[PDB]
C-alpha cells in the first residue's frame, strides 16, 4: 500500500522537472520502503523477544503457583529463586534493554 | 415445485415468454398466447400471478392476469415476439401481422400487416386462393415465413413489401423454419425432408436437403441449438425426435420416441441447452436432462438422457411450449394453459 | 511487399452487386503453397517478436511496410481462418511493447474485426462473432478464436486505454468481454469439436483473459 | 527516418533543408511521440525530456506546472507556426495522424 501510495505521487508530480527527478524519487522510495521492512523486523522481534518472555514468565509462574511444595523443598525453591531474580533484573539493568519488556519483567520480579 | 393451470374458454395453439432486457436479474414475469377453432380467434397477453401473498380480507390474488388482448382473423398458426413491446403472427387466411404493445394504455394493435403473405394460386387471373401460413422467424429487422402454399417469404419490420419470395419451395406444405445464420434457414415439410435456403444465392432451389431413409415421416416442428449452429432438432408424425448435424451427410446423428403421436414443438433451453422440451396430439409435455454435445451421441444407452413428464395427467392436446430461465409455459385443446415460475425445485 | 500485394488484390475483386452474370473462377485467391509460405513466414515473425524487443518496434516503426495496417486490413479480407489465426498471433507477439499495444487496441477499435459498434438497421453481425459461429463452429476447429483470445491476452498485460471505443460508443472494456464472456466462454460446451483437446484448449486462452483482468483490477468508488 | 525516430526534430529539419527533402515525416513522427506521451505513464514522461531539451526549448523556465505531455505539443505548435511556407500538408499530415488515433484536435490547432 504504501509502495502504490508514494508511486501515486510520483505520478501526480505533472512536470518538467519532476520528470527529470523521477529515477531519484524512485531511489528515494526505495530507502523508505527499505526502512519500513526493518521497522516491520523491529515490531516482529520486539514481539517475539516479548511473547517468549511472556510464555517463560507464564511457566515460572505455574512452577511457584500450581505445583506442589513437596516437589521443590524449602532450600533449593529458594536458591531457584534467588538465582531467577539475579539473571532478571540483569537483562533490565543493561542500558541496551528493550522498554516493552519492563511491563513483563517487573510482572515476574513481583512474582518471584 | 407444483404446476398453475388456467381455463382461459378458448383452445391455445401458441405461447411464447416476452424477452428480458439484456443484463437484467428478473425472472420470466409477462407471456403472449395465441388461439385457434373458436368462432372468434384473440393473441393476449398476460402475468404470472404472485403466489407468495395474502392481505388482511383473505384473497386469492395468485390467478394468471389478462393485461391485454387483440382479435385475430384466421386461426393464430404461429407467433413469436420481435423485441420487447412487438410480437409477430401467422394465420389461416394466410395473412402475416405485426402487434404492438402499450405499457402505458395496457392495449394491444396492428404495428404492420401482408393481408396476401401465403395464398394458392390458378390458371391466368390473379383471383388467388388463401393458403395456411404456417411458420413464423424473426431475425429483427427481418422476418421469414412458409405456408400449405409452399412458399418461403423474407419480410422486413420497416418495409412493407416482400424483400423476396420464393414460390414453390415444395410442391406439399412447408410447415416450420428457422435460421441457421442470418441469411441461410431451414425448412421441413410433408415429405420428412429438411430443406436448407441461402437468399445471397439467385437461384430459388435449396443449397442442401436432408431427410429420412425413404419412408415418409411429415415433420412439423424444428429448433436449432442456441450455441451450436449446426445442431437442429425436428419432431415427426409418428412422435419421434431427430437431432442433426446438418454438416454430416443426409440423415440425422440421432434419432429417439418422444411420443404416441404428431410432436408439435420441440425446444433447447435458452440458457441451459443441453436440457430439451417436447409436447403433443398424444396429451403429454416431456422435459429431457442430459449433462460431444450430448444430443450428438449415436447411443443413448452409453451417454444419458433423463427423461420426465412434466404434466400429472394426459390432457386434450398440448399444441405448444415455451421455456426462459426457471419458467415454463404450455398451451393445450382443453382451452386450458399451464404455468411454473419453478422447473428445477 | 508479399503481404501488400495479396491485400492490393483481394481488397480490389470485391463484388460489386449488378455484375449478375456468367462469371468464370476467379484465378487471384491465394492458393496453398503460398498459404503455407506466408503461414510458415509469419511463424518466423512471431517468434522473432516474441523474443527481441528490437524487433517489435524496427518493423512496427518502418513507414513503407507499416506491419499492423497492413495485417488488420488483410483480416478484413475473405482469407481462410488458418492464416487469420497466425496473423493474429503475429498481432499477439507484436502488442507486447507498450506503445504498439496502445496503438493496436486504437486499431482494433477502428476496424471492427470485433464488432463493437451494432447499427440498429444491420441484421447481420461483422467480424470474428460471424467467422466463429459460421465458419469455426462449421469445421469443428477453432484457430481463430483461440488467436484472437491471445491476442487479448497479451493486450491486457500492456494494458487498455481507458476511452477505448469514445465518441464510437461508450468507453470502456465490456464490448470484449460480452464477446468472450456471452459469445466464447459460455458457447464452449455446446459446441462440437473434431479435436477432442481443443474443447479445453478454448477453456485456457479464455479463462487466461478472465484471470489477468481479475488480477490487475483494484477496485475504486468510481466503479460504483 | 532514424532521426524522427529518435526524436531529434529540429537536425531532422535541418537536414531536409540540406537535401530539399519533404518535413512530412518530422511533422508525422513528433504528432506519434505527442500521441505516446498524451497516452503515456510517467516512464514515457521521463523518457521525454530527454529528447525535448535536444529539441532547443532552453528559453523556456521550468514553471512547475509545466507537463512533459504539452512542452510536446507546443513544439509542435511553434514548428506548425514555423514552417509556413507549405502549411497545408503540416496541418492536414498532423491532423490525420491524431484522427487515426481517435485523438481530439487541440483548440490551437483547430
Amino acid at each position: 500500500l504504501l509502495h502504490r501510495v508514494l508511486v501515486a505521487e510520483v505520478n501526480a508530480l505533472q512536470g518538467m522537472a519532476a520528470i527529470g527527478q523521477r529515477p531519484l524519487l524512485m531511489e528515494e522510495i526505495s530507502t523508505v520502503l527499505q526502512y519500513v521492512v526493518g521497522r516491520n523486523k523491529l515490531l516482529q522481534c520486539l514481539h517475539a523477544k516479548r511473547h517468549a518472555l511472556e510464555s517463560w514468565r507464564q511457566l515460572v509462574e505455574i512452577i511457584l503457583t500450581a505445583c506442589p511444595q513437596d516437589l521443590i523443598q524449602a532450600e533449593d525453591r529458594q536458591l531457584i529463586i534467588r538465582d531467577i531474580l539475579q539473571d532478571v533484573h540483569d537483562k533490565i539493568l543493561d542500558d541496551e534493554a528493550a522498554q516493552e519488556l519492563m511491563p513483563v519483567v517487573a510482572g515476574a520480579v513481583f512474582t518471584l | 415445485e407444483e404446476i398453475y393451470a388456467k381455463f382461459v374458454s378458448q383452445k391455445i395453439s401458441k405461447t411464447r415468454w416476452r424477452p428480458l432486457p439484456p443484463g437484467s436479474l428478473q425472472t420470466a414475469e409477462t407471456f403472449a398466447t395465441g388461439s385457434w377453432d373458436n368462432e372468434e380467434n384473440y393473441i393476449s397477453l398476460w402475468s404470472i400471478g404472485d403466489f407468495g401473498n395474502l392481505d388482511s380480507d383473505g384473497g386469492f390474488e395468485g390467478d394468471h392476469q389478462l393485461l391485454c388482448d387483440i382479435r385475430h382473423h384466421g386461426d393464430v398458426m404461429d407467433l413469436q415476439f420481435f423485441d420487447q413491446e412487438r410480437i409477430v403472427a401467422a394465420s389461416s387466411t394466410g395473412c402475416v401481422t405485426v402487434f404492438l404493445h402499450h405499457p402505458n394504455n395496457q392495449t394491444l394493435s396492428v404495428n404492420q400487416q401482408w393481408t396476401t403473405a401465403h395464398y394458392h394460386t390458378g390458371p391466368g387471373s390473379p383471383s388467388y386462393s388463401s393458403a395456411p401460413c404456417t411458420g413464423v422467424v424473426c431475425n429483427n429487422p427481418e422476418i421469414v415465413t412458409v405456408g400449405e402454399d409452399g412458399r418461403i417469404n423474407l419480410f422486413r419490420a420497416d418495409h412493407k413489401e416482400a424483400v423476396r419470395t420464393i414460390d414453390n419451395a415444395d410442391s406439399s406444405t412447408l410447415h416450420a423454419v428457422t435460421f441457421l445464420r442470418t441469411p441461410e434457414i431451414l425448412t421441413v415439410n410433408s415429405i420428412g425432408q429438411l430443406k436448407i435456403w441461402d437468399f445471397r444465392q439467385q437461384g430459388n432451389e435449396p443449397s442442401q436437403i436432408l431427410s429420412l431413409t425413404g419412408d415418409r415421416v411429415p415433420l412439423h416442428c424444428v429448433d436449432r441449438h442456441p450455441n451450436q449452429q449446426h445442431v437442429v432438432a425436428t419432431g415427426g408424425q409418428d412422435g419421434m425426435l431427430s437431432i442433426w448435424d446438418v454438416r454430416q451427410g443426409t440423415m440425422p446423428v440421432s434419432l429417439l420416441k418422444a411420443h404416441e403421436a404428431e410432436m408439435w414443438e420441440v425446444h433447447f433451453h435458452p440458457s441451459n441447452p443441453e436440457h430439451l422440451f417436447t409436447c403433443s396430439e398424444d396429451g403429454s409435455l416431456w422435459h429431457w436432462d442430459a449433462s460431444i454435445s450430448s444430443w450428438l451421441s449415436t447411443d443413448p444407452a452409453k451417454d444419458r438422457i433423463e427423461i420426465t413428464s412434466l404434466l400429472p395427467s394426459r390432457s386434450l392436446s398440448v399444441n405448444t411450449l415455451d421455456v426462459l430461465g426457471p419458467c415454463l409455459v404450455c398451451g393445450t385443446d382443453a382451452e386450458a394453459i399451464y404455468v411454473t415460475r419453478h422447473l428445477f425445485s | 511487399h508479399s503481404l501488400m500485394l495479396y491485400h492490393e488484390h483481394l481488397r480490389k475483386d470485391l463484388p460489386s452487386a449488378d455484375s449478375v452474370q456468367y462469371r468464370h473462377l476467379p484465378s487471384r485467391g491465394i492458393t496453398q503453397k503460398e498459404q503455407d509460405g506466408l503461414i510458415a513466414f509469419l511463424q518466423l515473425t512471431s517468434t522473432i517478436i516474441t523474443w527481441s524487443e528490437n524487433a517489435r518496434l524496427a518493423l512496427c516503426e518502418h513507414p513503407q511496410w507499416t506491419p499492423v495496417v497492413v495485417i488488420l486490413g488483410l483480416l478484413q479480407c475473405s482469407i481462410p481462418p488458418v492464416l487469420k489465426a497466425e496473423l493474429l498471433k503475429t498481432l499477439a507477439a507484436f502488442g507486447k511493447s507498450p506503445e504498439i499495444a496502445a496503438s493496436l487496441w486504437q486499431s482494433l477499435e477502428y476496424t471492427q474485426i470485433l464488432q463493437t459498434v451494432r447499427i440498429p438497421s444491420q441484421r447481420q453481425a461483422i467480424g470474428i462473432e460471424v467467422e466463429l459461429n459460421e465458419i469455426e463452429s462449421r469445421c469443428e476447429e477453432y484457430p481463430l478464436t483461440r488467436a484472437f483470445c491471445q491476442l487479448i491476452s497479451t493486450l491486457v498485460e500492456s494494458s487498455f486505454p481507458s476511452n477505448l471505443g469514445a465518441g464510437l460508443r461508450p468507453p470502456g472494456f465490456d464490448p470484449y468481454l460480452q464477446f468472450l464472456r456471452d459469445s466464447v466462454f459460455l458457447r464452449f460446451r455446446t459446441r462440437a469439436y473434431r479435436r477432442a483437446a481443443e474443447k479445453w484448449e478454448v477453456a485456457e486462452v479464455v479463462l487466461e483473459v478472465f484471470y489477468k483482468l481479475l488480477r490487475d483490477y483494484e477496485p475504486q468508488l468510481e466503479d460504483f | 527516418t532514424l532521426l524522427v525516430q529518435a526524436g531529434l526534430f529540429d537536425t531532422a529539419i535541418s537536414l531536409c533543408q540540406t537535401f530539399k527533402l519533404p518535413l512530412t515525416p518530422v511533422f508525422e513522427g513528433l504528432a506519434f511521440k505527442c500521441i505516446k506521451l498524451q497516452f503515456g505513464g510517467e516512464a514515457a514522461q521521463a523518457e521525454a525530456w530527454a529528447w525535448l531539451a535536444a529539441n532547443q526549448l532552453s528559453s523556456v523556465i521550468t514553471t512547475k506546472e509545466s507537463s512533459a505531455t504539452d512542452e510536446a505539443w507546443r513544439l509542435l505548435s511553434t514548428y506548425l507556426e514555423r514552417y509556413k511556407v507549405q502549411n497545408n500538408l503540416y496541418h492536414h499530415c498532423v491532423i490525420n495522424k491524431l484522427l487515426s488515433h481517435g485523438v481530439p484536435l487541440p483548440n490551437w490547432l483547430i
